[PDB]
DNA sequence: TTCTTACTATTTCTTTTTTAACTTTCGGAAATCAAATACACTAATATTAAAACGCGGGGGACAGCGCGTACGTGCGTTTAAGCGGTGCTAGAGCTGTCTACGACCAATTGAGCGGCCTCGGCA
DNA sequence: TGCCGAGGCCGCTCAATTGGTCGTAGACAGCTCTAGCACCGCTTAAACGCACGTACGCGCTGTCCCCCGCGTTTTAATATTAGTGTATTTGATTTCCGAAAGTTAAAAAAGAAATAGTAAGAA
């Protein structure tokens, strides 16, 4: 049985454990660490994807464009706080009008 | 006519419109040309270094992203 | 559980992957191989 | 001041490359030519610069805007840009 | 060749919004983002591993690194998801 | 304003720890106590905090000073501190 | 009387003197207490994490320097 | 090797030390020498700039305030050492009018 | 034990100012600074080495890394000092 | 004059080819148990520098008011972007192989380190 | 000026070095070919000067508010000593995953097996 089915996940732990050996991070890789990391990567990918789906749903659009990701990542904090220095390609700026 | 004046005052005004301003001076365009040129030297010096080290005589986008990583800035979408 | 040896069985002296400290040991209780561990330290 | 606020949000929706690409490309080729090699580029690397360039320029625009609004005026002078860059680290 | 995450990502997106479509450039965006977070966490884990004179990278060190790279309740809701799958994997 | 400039340079020479160390130590022990463990410290770690603390505080002081001088006044209000921290990243 | 008021107004005025100011408000002391407290939470959370991971029940200076390294700030003189 | 290149900094110590970091698969030959040369030059530069202030304040023992005068002056070095902190360092003497 | 650079540093300082004295805390300051620059350059060299699919770290890569970590003419006067000692070492 | 008829993609059945998974070996890492050892922290005073903390007072902040320079602002053009090919030759990939080069495994140390001391040079 | 420092002292133990293997690089050599850059040559949308006024930055004056004076208490301070009871670090010991061996499969392409159109030839 494959390790991802043996754990109940979708991102390939077989790729993850293979990259860490070729990543020269330390001498040995403890078994259990790559599936633990794969769980967090599988969590965050769907976490941002749900906010991107909600952004496409309020504009009645059946195709995710990078503006949706930009708006989602800038709207709520603790993700914008995490990605505090990134700029998405063709993303644009939040709608903001100040008291002039 | 060099290319630093290729950055037109309507383009600076247009980005200023996306910036969030309505009143600007005329001194602004020359000042922002100086600032932008300083930014470009401080990034393409690193990019040309990355291109020169790998003995490759052309610059690609991974070189750009790797150079921008030094500035404390990350650009997705093109690989990095 | 009888946490009393905490010591490897003879199968573990051949194949030291861990020791379960079971009857006769859970290291010995995978491959159906009681016979080596009743021919061992044997409490 | 007939048009100042109905258009400031018009291009906040139209996310595109705003700096026109050809003089940008010639500028970057000239300042690369100021370095030693006669060094060509991937075509994608021009846009890979251009989005980062516009991101930095929009960031400094917004920062000096908020500085000038604190300065109790609505106009930006280069005095505020020098402030905004000087407080932000680099110079 | 290209080491994309596209099949994995596209099968993830059907879990919540099974009708929404995706862009190839957008696919590249979050693929690069995933690689970024992976490099960040692995590099952080390596530094603390070489700090405490350890030669291996257990999930204890990953638990520390996810708790420091991810901020606040995003970390606290990634720790639980992280520690769930390892115990499901172990009891299999 | 009898004394404003002959003393502003007096303590620019006397490099010492300026924040008095005991209430600083009690504050850091209390806010460590707000985290779970009843966790003691190395004695040197208090000063190791304190120099970094004073460095950050002096940096923000100087930054909001230069902001307020741009604001065409000589007094600092918390409006300028909020500006200086907001333009600098964190919030 | 908690210890956040242990940071005396003369101490803030004294650091302000080393800061480079002569006129300040009285609102300044409470504002700067809030800012400084936010800074200390955002650093000693990382320091307590580094102390807790190594299964050591006391904090030393190398933990402090390692924690401050995350902020983008480096402190020499104590080891790091 | 330090005598074999005229260096005051230990080449072999560095060559052992970067191997103890898993920085890559293999370590080349001249690279630790190159590091030793760079570190020696940088130490020479900072000791020049420190000894200037050390003489100019009529002092013999170099104290870190005299060091922070040196760090905060060379614009390439101060640009390189922008985000640093030094205990008992002091401040740059600069005011307005 | 303590892995100081104190003997090396103290013998360097006699080259230019043979009368000036040093502080132990100041000794710790520039020793930590030396370790900082060493870690910065070595980490940068490692990243570009793993970028170009190379398994070894030659002095070519160090020449690139010193040219990017050090700014401007400080880099240009460290490259020459760097490339001098290797040729003196080779012809020995 | 559409009843047919073998093309004809086509589209789905079935298999090969591209990796990941299940066992042994075991070495060197890692956890454990116990002892030695360091040490961080309470607690007595003893100042004593230092924070409040007043009642002046002045100087800066701040608001209102002219004003006129100096910004937007259509209007009418000119000028290039830019799109659309051509196109041809430069570097990028991309294998074939191999001389050299570091990993490493032992000997062989001396040199860069604790630890006193003897001496008095810097604040 | 003195008192506590700061180099300058010796013993020494462990890393630096020296010398061979040898496994496997990356380094040239010779491709195939994009592909990028040069160029013409169209549009047509956008930059650019022009009068054009109102604002709004700015300077001036008045106000009045609040922030720093320095005497004067008043309260918490470093700074000592000692205990001292915890945590911490070694250190054998012991247990034990980690790598590495690969040989069941498997991934999705590949070819074929209908197969549902599919162009032509007479009522
Ligand atoms: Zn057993
Ligand atoms: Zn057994």
């Amino acid at each position: 049985q494959s390790r991802s089915a043996k754990a109940g996940l979708t991102f390939p732990v077989g790729r993850v454990h293979r990259l860490l050996r070729r990543g020269n991070y330390a001498q040995r890789i403890g078994s259990g660490a790559p599936v633990y990391l794969t769980a967090v990567l599988e969590y965050l990918a769907a976490e941002i994807l749900e906010l991107a789906g909600n952004a496409a749903r309020d504009n009645k659009k059946t195709r995710i464009i990078p503006r949706h990701l930009q708006l989602a990542i800038r709207n709520d904090d603790e993700l914008n706080k995490l990605l505090g220095n990134v700029t998405i390609a063709q993303g644009g700026v939040l709608p903001n009008i100040h008291q002039n | 006519r060099d290319n630093i004046q290729g950055i037109t005052k309507p383009a600076i005004r247009r980005l200023a419109r996306r910036g969030g301003v309505k009143r600007i001076s005329g001194l602004i365009y020359e000042e922002v040309r100086a600032v932008l040129k300083s930014f470009l030297e401080s990034v393409i010096r690193d990019s040309v270094t990355y291109t020169e080290h790998a003995k490759r005589k052309t610059v690609t986008s991974l070189d750009v992203v790797y150079a921008l990583k030094r500035q404390g800035r990350t650009l997705y979408g093109f690989g990095g | 559980t009888q946490l009393k040896s905490k010591h490897p069985c003879s199968v573990c002296t051949r194949r030291k992957v861990k020791c379960d400290r079971m009857i006769p040991c859970g290291n010995c209780r995978k491959r159906g191989q009681d016979s080596e561990c009743m021919k061992s330290t044997k409490l | 001041g007939t048009v100042a606020l109905r258009e400031i949000r018009r291009f906040q929706k139209s996310t595109e490359l705003l700096i026109r690409k050809l003089p940008f490309q010639r500028l970057v080729r000239e300042i690369a030519q100021d370095f030693k090699t006669d060094l060509r580029f991937q075509s994608s690397a021009i846009g890979a610069l251009q989005e980062s360039v516009e991101a930095y320029l929009v960031s400094l625009f917004e920062d000096t805007n908020l500085a000038a609004i604190h300065a109790k005026r609505v106009t930006i002078q280069k005095k505020d840009i020098k402030l905004a860059r000087r407080l932000r680290g680099e110079r | 060749r290209k080491e994309t995450y596209s099949s994995y990502i596209y099968k993830v997106l059907k879990q919540t919004h099974p009708d929404t479509g995706i862009s190839q450039k957008s696919m590249s965006i979050l693929n690069s983002f995933v690689n970024d977070i992976f490099e960040r966490i692995a590099t952080e884990a390596s530094k603390l591993a070489a700090y405490n004179k350890k030669s291996t990278i257990s999930a204890r060190e990953i638990q520390t690194a996810v708790r420091l790279i991810l901020p606040g309740e995003l970390a606290k809701h990634a720790v639980s998801e992280g520690t769930r799958a390892v115990t499901k994997y172990s009891s299999s």
